[PDB]
């Protein structure tokens, strides 16, 4: 809805470079979501624990 | 919707003999009817089958002998029943 919630959304989920010179452990699975464009709903991958 | 326990099926550890009963009869046949109760099968519904099949089972040594204690154990056993004392006391000894 705002230009500004937009912003962090790339700035959280879409820089990749980002923090890279240090270790990381939260390696994720390989698929996130996937967004079906007939009606518009996101799917999240299912987190196994 | 997209359930894991749905997805992920593998077989479990120990699985090939798990059910087998501790027993020194028949352990073979005796794991095969446990593995035939465990999976909800009933006698009357498998009929002829049932009869004459066998598993695997713990109480069946790799060598195919009847054990009734974890193979270590069996070793530890035979060692420990010889064990020369180390130093003993006689009066000619220099």
């Amino acid at each position: 809805s705002t230009m500004s919630a937009l912003s962090e959304h790339l700035r959280s989920d879409h820089r990749d470079d980002a923090s890279t010179l240090l270790a990381t452990p939260m390696i994720n699975n390989a698929i996130r979501s996937f967004l079906t464009a007939w009606d518009g709903i996101r799917i999240l991958s299912p987190d196994v624990s | 919707t997209a359930s894991p326990a749905d997805t992920n099926v593998v077989p479990a550890k120990d699985a090939p003999t798990t059910n087998s009963p501790p027993s020194t009869t028949s352990p073979n046949q005796a794991a095969a009817d446990a593995n035939q109760q465990q999976a909800g099968i009933v006698s009357s519904q498998s009929g002829p089958n049932a009869v004459g099949d066998s598993a695997p089972s713990t109480s069946v040594n790799n060598d195919g002998d009847i054990i009734t204690r974890p193979t270590s154990d069996s070793i530890a056993a035979v060692a420990n029943a010889t064990k020369p004392a180390a130093v003993v006391s006689d009066p000619q000894s220099m």
